[PDB]
RNA sequence: CUACCCUUGGUCAGGUUGAAGUUCAGGUAACACUGAAUGGAGGACCGAACCGACUUACGUUGAAAAGUGAGCGGAUGAACU
RNA sequence: UGAGUAGCGAAAGACGGGUGAGAAUCCCGUCCACCGAUUGACUAAGGUUUCCAGAGGAAGGCUCGUCCGCUCUGGGUUAGUCGGGUCCUAAGCUGAGGCCGACAGGCGUAGGCGAUGGAUAACAGGUUGAUAUUCCUGUACCACCUAUAAUCGUAUCGAUGGGGGGACGCAGUAGGAUAGGCGAAGCGUGCGAUUGGAUUGCACGUCUAAGCAGUAAGGCUGCGGUAGCUGAGCUGUGAUGGGGAGAAGACCUUCGAGUCGUUGAUUUCACACUGCCGAGAAAAGCCUCUAGAUAGAAAAUAGGUGCCCGUACCGCAAACCGACACAGGUAGUCAAGAUGAGAAUUCUAAGGUGAGCGAGCGAACUCUCGUUAAGGAACUCGGCAAAAUGACCCCGUAACUUCGGGAGAAGGGGUGCUCUUUAGGGUUAACGCCCAGAAGAGCCGCAGUGAAUAGGCCCAAGCGACUGUUUAUCAAAAACACAGGUCUCUGCUAAACCGUAAGGUGAUGUAUAGGGGCUGACGCCUGCCCAGU
RNA sequence: UCCUAAGGUAGCGAAAUUCCUUGUCGGGUAAGUUCCGACCCGCACGAAAGGCGUAACGAUUUGGGCACUGUCUCAACGAGA
RNA sequence: UGAUAUUGAAAUUCGGCUUUCUAACCCGCACCACUUAUCGUGGUGGGAGACAGUGUCAGGCGGGCAGUUUGA
C-alpha cells in the first residue's frame, strides 16, 4: 500500500529549513534549545 | 423559447434548456477580459465562511458600465452577448468618438440609438436619465443610491421598478420585491425592465448539471450528530424535539426577525414588504 | 498519510445504438401532420488499460500490522491522476 | 527448556570442459524452458558512489561459495545550442510608508519572490573496461566585439508610455500527407539430413540539421477606434566524387559491394472546419506609434569572444517507500509478426531471464487441480460452492409503459475442407496487388467459433425513483446525496459567517438574488384544533 | 348521557408496524410457523420526521419454477506443493 | 434597553419625548494632489447630524459555551 513518508527534497527545506525556523520567534527558541543541549544538526 | 428535451435517459427526462435565439455574437470583447479566480467561499484566513460552493467551469469577467458617464453623446447597440457572471444578457454599445462600453440589456431593445443625459434625453428604452426627469408611472431599472457610485437596485433578468408619486427632496419607488422607500433625485436610472425574463422557468434536471455551475451538496442537519447541529440525532428517524427549528449555529430559523434596531435608512423606509 | 479546496498539466485499444435540427419529394387557403435520406446528442449501451472492493476459498508466531487466487462493479464523467 | 523440532519468501533444468586446498551453487560452450501492451528499450521523483578494473573470504548473503549491490587498493561524470539561472508570469507566500492590537505581533498598498505553463540558436556518424546532442570527424546556426569597402542624409536609434499580437473549453466526422508493416528473383549466402524434389531454401534492399525551390488544405480584402494578405504538413535537388551496409578476395589491416515499381496505413503531423452550453489565466519576447534622443556597415567581406549549476549508476526495482536481498505501492514516453473490431486471446520477434537450499520415497491428514456408474437439491439457516449459458450470421419475440423503453425478452436454425463458376468494388497506361458476396457439385471425422478468450433464463412481492456517495482495517444497505416542492429571514457598509479589532468571505453579486429549516423524480392528493410552548 | 382547544377525513391495513398468533378463510406442495390473494377483533396505520400508486434502473431483501450439477444418497481413483 | 461623558444653537410646548437649523462626530460617496498604483493622508463638493459610533454604570434575554451536584 501507499506508506506515511514520501520523501521530498524541496519541501522538506521549506518546512524544517534552518531560514523558517529564523523567520518566527517560537522557531528561534527551537535553535537556542538545541544550542543549549550541544547537538550536532541544528535544523533541517 | 424554452427547449424541451426528450425522455431518452434518466436525469434528463424532465430538463429544460434555453433558447440563445436573441444572442448575436458567441465572442466576448478581449479588451474588456480580466481573470477572476474562484473563491470557494473561504476568507483570507484561509477558513470556510460560507457553505456548498466549490468547482464549476472556468469563467471570464466583463467590465459592465453602471454609472453610464458621458455627456449627451449617442451611442449605438453593437451586438447582444451571454455573460456567465450575471441571470442577464449584455450589450455592446458604440459611441460616435470610438469608445466601446457594455451595459445591461434591456427587454426589447435591438441595435439602435441610445444616449445618457438629463433634462434632454427621451423617455424611451435606453436612455438613462436623473429621478428628477422621470415623470410618475415609469418603469424604470439600474437605480442608484449614491449621486455618482453606480445602479445597484433591480439590476436581475426580469427586475424593475416603479417611480411613484415625488415629495420634495426625495421620489417615491415600489421595488420589486414590494417595499416603498423615498431616493435622492439626484440618483441616475435607466428606462425599461431587464429582459431574458424566461430565465427562472429553467428546470436543471439532474444532480450534475448544477455541480458544474458551483454547487456542492447540502446535508440536512437532521441526520447529523449532537456534537454538529442542535438537531442532532436520536434513535431513528425523530421530529424537530425544541419548541422551534434552530440553525447549525444555535440560532431560530423561522419567522425570527435579523435586521438591525437602528439605522439611518430606518426614516426612508414607509412600508416594508409584504 | 488522510478529508475539502485553489492554480497549472496529463490519460481513457475497439465496437454498438441513432435525439434535436437540416434537405428534397407528396401535403395544404396558411399550419398541422406524414415519409426517405442526411445529422451525431447522452451523469447512454458492450468491453481492455486505469480506478474501485460485492461473494467465496486460502493465509492469520502469514510473503504482507489488512494481502493473494478465482469471479464481480464503473469505465466521456458528480471520472481518474 | 521446547529441539536438532517449525521454517528456509510464487517459477525448468541437464550434461560436457575450466579454475581450485575444497564445486548441485563460480567461469565458458551446446541443448532445453519462461516473458514478449513485455520480466524488453528510454526517462521524472527519491537514493547518494551502490558504477569500472585487479586483488581478497573473517563477518553479511536464510544452504554452499573459488562468487557478489560485502572487504582492500587504484580509477571513472568534459556543453554558447540538451534541462535549470544573468527572461515572464498563476495560485500562494512575503511587503518601505500605512491601519489595528495588554506585550509579543495580526492585516495590508506600491514593489518583489514563486512552474507544474509562455519565450528561446545542432544535427548525423565514430570511439572507452567505466562518459557522449558534452570528447573526436564531417557540415550548420545565434548573440556580442574590431578594422576595411556600396546611398555623395533635413538616414539611424526610440519610451519608463500608448495600440495590436501573444491568447487558450468540450464533443464529432471527413479529408491531405508521412512513419512503422506486407507481398514481388533487381543484391549476397548457397543448393543438401532419411524416401521422390530443383519457378530449392536463407538473409539485404539505408542516409540528419541547416539552406534554396513550390506545397495538399486553412483563414482573410480597401499606430488604434468611429463614419496579390498571412500562415501551412509533405515533397524534391543537393549536403553526400562522403557516412553506413547483409557479405567478399585475404586465416581498432588495405580494398572497386545491391538502394527499384506495387499494396495496405496510424492512437503521429492542425482547436483546422462543424456543432453545443457549463461560455473556457496572466505576463514577457515580438511588430507598430508618436513624446524626445538631435548621426550608419542586423539581406552582405575577413578575423575574434561566449560564464555558473546538473551529467557516474539503479530507477515496476536486490539500489525508491515498506525494520529484510519482503507475492504490496510508485508519474510520463517508445508499442514488431501470425489471429482479430481491437493495446482482448494463444504462439513467437527485437531484447532479456531460469528466481540463492537440495537429494529420495510416492503413508495418513491438509491445500491447489482433473474425471466419476444409476439418481438430480433428497444437501443446507440459504442452490454457499461447483456446473451449465458464452463469439459471428440469419428468422423471430408477451404482459405492462412516463411511448424513449421493456429487448440480447423468451425461442429456433446455420459455422470445416476441395472444386466449378457469373453485369459489386478500391488502386492503376494494361497487367497485377487489396478488400467482399450469392449459387451448385463433392470429401472426412464421435465431434467443424474442433485449442485459448466472451450473458443461465423466467413467473410474482417489499424498499429506494434514477447515475452517484459512506464507517482506511469485521456493516455498501432500506442509510447520505440528488432534480423538484414549501416555509422563513435579507433594500445593500444586506442578512448570515471567521476574527467577534483591523481586514475578509457572501460578491467584483442586487429579490428571476443570497443565507437557513423540513420534505425528496413523476402521477393523484395532503382533512380537523390557535386552550398550552 | 359526561368531558375537551378538536375528538382521525381520503386512502391503506396480522404490514420493515398485530402483543394474543402458526388469527380465520381461499391459492401453490404427497406434506407450507415462510410466500401470494382476500376478510377488519388497527394491543400500538394515517396524510410534506407526508399518504396511496408507479414504467425504467439495483454486486439490495423475499417466495416459486426451467436448465444444470459430487451440495447430497455414498464415496472411489489420478496429478502437484 | 435606559442614565451620564464626548455634545453646541433656535422655536413649539397641558430644571421636558417631539418639527428645527451648522460647527463637533460619521460616510467599502464624487472629483483633485502625493503617485503612470486609490491601502493610506490631505484639500474641495455632496449626504447625514448632536442621532449614530465609543467609555463607565444599570436592568432583561441567554445549554451558544463553562465549572459541578444528582444519598444510604
Amino acid at each position: 500500500v501507499k506508506r506515511t513518508y514520501q520523501p521530498n527534497k524541496r519541501k522538506h527545506s521549506k518546512v524544517h529549513g534552518f531560514r523558517k525556523r529564523m523567520s518566527t520567534k517560537n522557531g528561534r527558541k527551537v535553535l537556542a534549545r538545541r544550542r543549549r543541549k550541544g547537538r550536532k544538526v541544528l535544523s533541517a | 423559447a424554452i427547449k424541451k428535451y426528450k425522455p431518452i435517459t434518466n436525469g434528463r427526462r424532465n430538463m429544460t434548456s434555453l433558447d440563445f435565439a436573441e444572442i448575436t455574437k458567441t465572442t466576448p470583447e478581449k479588451s474588456l477580459l480580466k481573470p477572476l479566480p474562484k473563491k470557494a467561499g473561504r476568507n483570507n484566513q484561509g477558513k470556510l465562511t460560507v457553505r456548498h460552493h466549490g468547482g464549476g467551469h472556468k469563467r471570464q469577467y466583463r467590465v459592465i458600465d453602471f454609472k453610464r458617464n458621458k455627456d449627451g453623446i449617442n451611442a449605438k447597440v453593437d451586438s447582444i452577448q451571454y455573460d456567465p457572471n450575471r441571470s442577464a444578457n449584455i450589450a455592446l454599445v458604440v459611441y460616435a468618438d470610438g469608445e466601446k462600453r457594455y451595459i445591461i440589456a434591456p427587454k426589447g431593445l435591438e441595435v439602435g440609438q441610445i444616449v445618457e443625459s438629463g433634462a434632454e434625453a427621451d423617455i424611451k428604452v435606453g436612455n438613462a436619465l436623473p429621478l428628477q426627469n422621470i415623470p410618475v408611472g415609469t418603469v424604470v431599472h439600474n437605480i442608484e443610491l449614491k449621486p455618482g457610485k453606480g445602479g445597484q437596485i433591480a439590476r436581475s433578468a426580469g427586475a424593475s421598478a416603479q417611480v411613484l408619486g415625488k415629495e420634495g427632496k426625495y421620489v417615491l419607488i415600489r421595488l420589486r420585491s414590494g417595499e416603498v422607500r423615498m431616493i435622492l433625485s439626484t440618483c441616475r436610472a435607466t428606462i425599461g425592465q431587464v429582459g431574458n425574463l424566461q430565465h427562472e422557468l429553467v428546470n436543471v434536471g439532474k444532480a450534475g448539471r448544477s455541480r458544474w455551475k458551483g454547487i456542492r451538496p447540502t446535508v440536512r442537519g437532521s441526520v447529523m450528530n449532537p456534537n454538529d447541529h442542535p438537531h442532532g440525532g436520536g434513535e431513528g428517524r425523530a421530529p424537530i424535539g425544541r419548541p422551534s427549528p434552530m440553525s447549525p449555529w444555535g440560532k431560530p430559523t423561522l419567522g425570527k426577525k435579523t435586521r438591525r434596531g437602528k439605522k439611518s435608512s430606518d426614516k426612508l423606509i414607509v412600508r416594508g414588504r409584504k
